[PDB]
């Protein structure tokens, strides 16, 4: 009868020399603190109960209360950064570490549990989890000949608490420990659980998030062809982290683009860019500019999978951030295709919704969209065409647009119709 | 150019 206890009997049946006394007690903490509607985490911080579940985590004659104190401190460092780092204070880390080797199964697995919680909390628990040497007993964990020997939720919680020790920057995991890690991912990304598949993108795209030296790191082992698989995945859970990743990668050098490209990722986009999900569409739109702002042969690729026409759709009817990413696409893509690629965008229909979308407030968008129609002009000038263009510009209403921007607040963006107004309208 | 938690236990 260890229900709906107050915190003032816990810690008298804590208090006590019963060790009987203190298992019930421990196990009415964790059945408070399991519940939803508000857990009194900080009354218990408040009665000085951390130290003593840390204790009771080293009683390895009484497992019960080594497991009911774990689950007790996994759950109050799961709150705010307070509380974790009052888990983290009564010396949890260590005796978690140890609790990672116990023959007991479940002890582990809240062991894990709330490694992840803490490391989870930020940057630093999460290099001090590391210095306490969690990686080499989390590893051995999972060094089977098949993964689908082990538990479900035990996989799924050892997953996740690796994607937290490779989570957050400022600073970025360590370089030792990230090779260190990389190839349980790699084994891990193959892994037919759901759950699984989407921790280990989110730990793939945390670890591609930064200077392209750890982008080269993640690519060498070769996850790049099974990132795009995922990325084709029903999923969503899965389809995203893997499109964050997929981008996260072409933000690097471009024999790293080039790298995502043979492996059929343009493929997917057509699917992607009209994607339901707003956050698939505008993350799948970031990175198609982020392609667009490579090489002329990636440039090629895109026009070859037939993307422009989908880039052009995007821009047409999407949300509004979707229709940003598409305007820096369409940027990207004038400013460093030939002139051939760029006649294939206004062959199209770019023109439209790029004059359409000139009459939007934020000013960074008509920046760039200005510096499109300015490439474009660039082009036609090249091939001679400069008359035709301005005649599309002005059938469409883009003419009144840009000379209503002629008489506009930022410097960029005035200078920049006048230019053009001047230059292609006289 | 290029452009670049926790769980409890119920």
């Amino acid at each position: 009868g260890t229900v709906n206890w107050s915190v003032e009997d816990i810690v008298k049946g804590i208090n006590s020399n019963n060790l009987e006394s203190q298992l019930q007690a421990t196990q009415a903490a964790r059945k408070l603190l399991s519940r939803e509607k508000q857990p009194p985490i900080d009354n218990i911080i408040r009665a000085g109960l951390i130290p003593k579940f840390v204790s009771f985590l080293g009683k390895t004659d009484c497992s019960p209360i080594q497991f009911e104190s774990a689950w007790a401190l996994t759950n109050i460092a799961s709150g705010t950064s307070e509380q974790t780092k009052a888990v983290v204070d009564g010396g949890a880390i260590p005796a978690f570490i140890s609790l990672l080797a116990s023959p007991h199964a479940h002890i582990s697995e809240q062991a894990v549990w709330a490694l992840g919680n803490i490391a989870g909390d930020g940057s630093a628990f999460r290099d001090l989890v590391i210095k306490h040497g969690a990686i080499d007993p989390l590893l051995a964990l999972l060094a089977v000949p098949d993964l689908s020997t082990l538990a479900c939720g035990y996989l799924r919680n050892l997953t996740w608490t690796l994607s937290n020790l490779c989570r957050n920057k400022n600073p970025a995991p360590p370089l030792d420990a990230v090779e260190q890690i990389l190839p349980t991912l790699v084994r891990l990304l193959h892994h037919n659980d759901p759950e699984v598949l989407a921790d280990s993108c989110w730990a793939i795209s945390y670890l591609t998030d930064g200077p392209n030296e750890r982008i080269e790191m993640v690519v060498k082992k070769g996850v790049v062809p099974q990132l795009v698989k995922l990325l084709g995945a029903t999923e969503l859970p899965i389809v995203t982290p893997a499109l964050r990743a997929i981008g996260n990668i072409v933000t690097g050098t471009d024999e790293q683009t080039q790298k995502v490209i043979d492996a059929g990722a343009l493929a997917v986009f057509p699917s992607l860019l009209t994607n339901p999900k707003t956050n698939i569409q505008k993350e799948a739109t970031w990175t198609m500019s982020n392609i667009t702002a490579g090489r002329q042969d990636q440039i090629q690729q895109v026009v070859n999978h037939g993307l422009v026409p989908f880039l052009v759709g995007v821009l047409s009817k999407a949300d509004f951030k979707t229709q940003k990413e598409a305007a820096w696409a369409i940027t990207n893509y004038t400013s460093g295709g030939t002139v051939e690629q760029i006649v294939y965008l206004v062959h199209c229909g770019i023109i439209e919704p790029l004059m359409n979308l000139l009459s939007a407030k934020d000013t960074k968008i008509i920046q760039v969209i200005l510096d499109a129609i300015s490439n474009i002009f660039q082009a036609a000038e090249k091939l001679g065409e400069t008359e035709k263009l301005s005649i599309m510009i002005e059938e469409c209403g883009g003419l009144d647009k840009i000379e209503a921007l002629q008489r506009h607040e930022n410097e960029s963006v005035y200078k920049a119709s006048l230019n053009l107004i001047e230059k292609y309208f006289s | 150019g290029r452009r670049k938690a926790k769980r409890k236990k119920l």
